[PDB]
């Protein structure tokens, strides 16, 4: 299976839920640029023949990653849905 | 409606079934429901072109 | 692109239904949380 998933069942009230949250976490991965993540220091996904999936391969595997970590905030309504794309969308650059 | 309470409760059995069936339908109307005039028509809207292209 | 994908907006089943419904004479409407109207049609119903 794939990494860690009964770790990632543990994290949420509902299985569906943590679908739910990777899918919108792996979505703004993407648009707003892909520097939008928590986790890249030094170790975090590779592919094969290069290396980089320290670019822009599969993007909710990254989120499911992320997620791994305690780093990420996940929560019914947390914060008011306009004020943050404002400002995700002012922070990271990348367009 | 009034008519038809009457029409229900007060005549014996055998016949206020129909009562009933027809206060069905005007208290359908009278409900959340609409005016019966628009029941017929005057003015036919005509589907769109490509849905019957 | 290199996007996601477009889902949203209104399903075609449901503005077709819509219309199709319509063309019987029937007022088929849409509403909010509180019954409200809501256009469905995209800001393309305005006459």
């Amino acid at each position: 299976a794939e990494p860690g998933i009964d770790k990632l069942f543990g994290m949420v009230d509902s299985k569906y839920r943590l679908t739910v949250v990777v899918a919108k976490r792996a979505q703004q991965l993407l648009r707003h640029g892909f520097k939008n993540t928590v986790l890249e220091p030094e170790e975090r996904p590779k592919m094969q023949t290069l290396e980089g999936l320290f670019d822009d391969p599969n993007a909710e595997t990254w989120a499911m990653k992320e997620l791994l970590t305690g780093r990420l905030v996940f929560g019914e309504n947390l914060v008011p849905e306009d004020r943050l794309q404002k400002e995700m969308e002012r922070i990271y650059p990348g367009e | 409606e009034k008519e038809l309470l009457e029409e229900m409760k007060h005549p014996s059995r055998a016949r206020r079934a129909k009562a009933r069936k027809r206060l069905e339908v005007v208290r359908a109307f009278l409900d959340s429901g609409n005016r019966p005039e628009w029941m017929i028509l005057e003015a036919v809207p005509v589907l769109p072109p490509d849905l019957r292209p | 692109k290199g996007e996601d994908v477009p889902e949203p907006s209104v399903p075609e089943s449901f503005r077709v239904l819509v219309k199709e419904l319509q063309a019987l004479a029937l007022d088929v409407q849409t509403l909010d949380e509180k019954d409200n109207p809501v256009d469905i049609f995209e800001g393309l119903a305005s006459k």
